[PDB]
């Protein structure tokens, strides 16, 4: 080190009150304290559907405290350096997003932000369009989550008695975790009052489904259901489990 | 509802010709475009990714919750009928009030990460909320606040805690370069057109709507007159056609 | 800082976002705003304006007819964005917020490790060389309690402060979508 | 050792503090990253003046 301690000083510390420079007690001169090389391991991997075969992140080292390659998060060993630039599949950090492709193993590469587009500009050139499409996308929102409901006694000190007498000592915080809780599942019922029930009346549908050609039959609710919901909101129905 | 389609045309620009003229089109280029969302939900499970994981962080966090019941946290025992049965009543209340001040602040955490989430879930229905009151009940004007394009209409569908819309969005396709130009002399007047730009296919000049190429002759129905020819930057040289003329020739 | 506060690198470098930034600048400038709508589109940019001008109501034969008076109240409106900004250092208090409010929170969080909570010492390493295991476990159990309740502290304002950012980005992710890529009729929305 | 009695106090602040650091790589995702192609300026710069 470079501490210059003073001839009655011993210990250096740091600002979480570890001893952060030592002086040898029998040749005096001082020594830095440094902690061995440490980081977080990250385990980058497709899924185990796919393959079983990872590619280890050494978050915030070298490449000499442990093919190898080198990110700006850290020392990123079992996966290929490509030349290529993709979209992001397993995102690692510093524009580095890692994947597997083709044979096949783990690729690690700069990660492509689009496709290159020069627009052809100039002060007297206009393009306008002449056709056009129609395009329905999907667009999909939470709006409310599960109403649960904690018993604060019986979580804490279920059918007992003995347990139950200490827990009045502590006061209420019982009575406000059933207070936090309720007041999450009053408005649970709120957004949804919210979101779906903005129209005064119920409207329905005219028997003859003559909408100028259109074909509204897929988003309707088919009265052959019990439930009598639509075709799409059986499938969204049975992608959430 | 094909009267309701040509308000909605007027909506983004596009003159109501557009739509009667192409309703044939449209009206394929609809219906094959819901029968796209059922191959795009009844193949790929993970289209539903913001509303299973509404699911999952509420059924991990209970199970969190459930698994702090098996911890010690520095008593004998996690089970509590086992500290009763096998201690006495000076020895066994020092066990118990480890055990209830490390339940109590599991259920504190708890809380803690249910009122945060929901507050997450509070603000993205006011973002649904937004969007059923300004995107199914009217037409949005908001670029992108309703699915990528000009926005015609939209058509909510429920969902298993949370909403599904269907945003059916105007996309212009296909182009044609044009030669432009800003403004007219005639006769030493400047004509700017009242609604859409003046194009030319390289040899006669046409004043078209923005947003579908449909030419016209250039006439004093489209245009209107301000100033003369001394100050536009770009101005071009072009006879505007006066349909009263003829009618007076005659 | 040694004490396994690590900061992960964020995803996209700042030479990403500058190019981004100059995606959504080079669009806007060529294309109008139709390259958020469907493929982009060239326009003189002098008929762009006029495009926006309609927008607010305003006739486009004033932009055409004073296209050398806006070009000069443009340009030296950006030429007066640099001296407000090379020197009024104040200028970017939404942003030092952010990194000071996230420095101090951790270098709280380091200095809590200095801390008795009732032990004998704050140094882990010197109950363990001072005392007996039947009563170090006594000394250990009142600095794990009070150290675990120093991150459920830390964590829960960064729980509530990521909220905020969260808030202050889909504003921001709706401000990029309405008056970067269309012309917004909201007023006050968008200065 | 002392540590595992507590049980998920430790496996619940790494996954909160995962929480959070991954939506911040989703919120420079979408405030930036909304236009799909990479657009650049063409080399000469008329535009209006």
């Amino acid at each position: 080190s470079n501490k210059k301690f003073l001839p009655f000083q011993q210990f250096g510390r740091d600002i979480a009150d570890t001893t952060d420079a030592v002086r040898d007690p029998q040749t005096l001169e001082i020594l830095d304290i440094t902690p061995c090389s440490f980081g977080g391991v990250s385990v980058i991997t497709p899924g185990t559907n796919t393959s079983n075969q990872v590619a280890v992140l050494y978050q915030d080292v070298n490449c000499t405290e442990v093919n190898v390659f080198q990110t700006r998060a850290g020392c990123l060993i079992g996966a290929e350096h490509v030349n290529n630039s993709y979209e992001c599949d397993i995102p690692i950090g510093a524009g580095i997003c890692a994947s597997y492709q083709t044979s096949q193993s783990i690729i690690a590469y700069t990660m492509s932000l689009g496709a290159e587009n020069s627009v052809a500009y100039s002060n007297n050139s206009i393009a306008i369009p002449t056709n056009f499409t129609i395009s329905v996308t999907t667009e999909i929102l939470p709006v409310s989550m599960t109403k649960t409901s904690v018993d604060c006694t019986m979580y804490i000190c279920g059918d007992s008695t003995e347990c139950s007498n200490l827990l009045l000592q502590y006061g209420s915080f019982c009575t406000q975790l059933n207070r936090a809780l309720t007041g999450i599942a009053v408005e649970q019922d709120k957004n949804t009052q919210e979101v779906f029930a903005q129209v005064k009346q119920i409207y329905k549908t005219p028997p003859i489904k003559d909408f100028g050609g259109f074909n509204f039959s897929q988003i309707l609710p088919d009265p052959s259901k019990p439930s009598k919901r639509s075709f799409i909101e059986d499938l969204l129905f049975n992608k959430v489990t | 509802f094909a009267m309701q389609m040509a308000y909605r045309f007027n909506g983004i620009g596009v003159t109501q010709n557009v739509l009667y003229e192409n309703q044939k089109l449209i009206a394929n280029q609809f219906n094959s475009a819901i029968g796209k969302i059922q191959d795009s939900l009844s193949s790929t499970a993970s289209a539903l990714g913001k509303l299973q994981d509404v699911v999952n962080q509420n059924a991990q966090a209970l199970n969190t919750l459930v698994k702090q019941l098996s911890s010690n946290f520095g008593a004998i025992s996690s089970v509590l009928n086992d500290i009763l049965s096998r201690l006495c009543p000076p020895e066994a209340e020092v066990q118990i009030d480890r055990l209830i001040t490390g339940r109590l602040q599991s259920l504190q955490t708890y809380v803690t990460q249910q009122l945060i989430r929901a507050a997450e879930i509070r603000a993205s229905a006011n973002l649904a909320a937004t969007k059923m009151s300004e995107c199914v009940l009217g037409q949005s004007k908001r670029v992108d606040f309703c699915g990528k394009g000009y926005h015609l209409m939209s058509f909510p569908q429920s969902a298993p805690h949370g909403v599904v819309f269907l945003h059916v969005t105007y996309v212009p396709a296909q182009e044609k370069n044009f030669t432009t130009a800003p403004a007219i002399c005639h006769d030493g007047k400047a004509h700017f057109p009242r609604e859409g730009v003046f194009v030319s296919n390289g040899t006669h000049w046409f004043v078209t709507q923005r947003n579908f190429y449909e030419p016209q002759i250039i006439t004093t129905d489209n245009t209107f007159v301000s100033g003369n020819c001394d100050v536009v930057i770009g101005i071009v040289n072009n006879t505007v056609y006066d349909p009263l003329q003829p009618e007076l020739d005659s | 800082k040694f004490n396994g506060l690590t900061v992960l690198p964020p995803l996209l470098t700042d030479e990403m976002i500058a190019q981004y930034t100059s995606a959504l600048l080079a669009g806007t400038i060529t294309s109008g705003w139709t390259f958020g709508a469907g493929a982009a589109l060239q326009i003189p940019f002098a008929m762009q304006m006029a495009y926006r001008f309609n927008g607010i109501g305003v006739t486009q034969n004033v932009l055409y007819e004073n296209q050398k008076l806006i070009a000069n109240q443009f340009n030296s409106a950006i030429g007066k964005i640099q001296d407000s900004l090379s020197s009024t250092a104040s200028a970017l208090g939404k942003l030092q917020d952010v990194v000071n409010q996230n420095a101090q929170a951790l270098n709280t969080l380091v200095k809590q490790l200095s801390s008795n909570f009732g032990a004998i010492s704050s140094v882990l390493n010197d109950i363990l060389s001072r005392l007996c295991p039947p009563e170090a476990e006594v000394q250990i159990d009142r600095l794990i309690t009070g150290r675990l309740q120093s991150l459920q502290t830390y964590v829960t304002q960064q729980l509530i402060r990521a909220a905020e950012i969260r808030a202050s980005a889909n504003l921001a992710a709706t401000k990029m979508s309405e008056c970067v890529l269309g012309q917004s009729k909201r007023v006050d929305f968008c200065g």
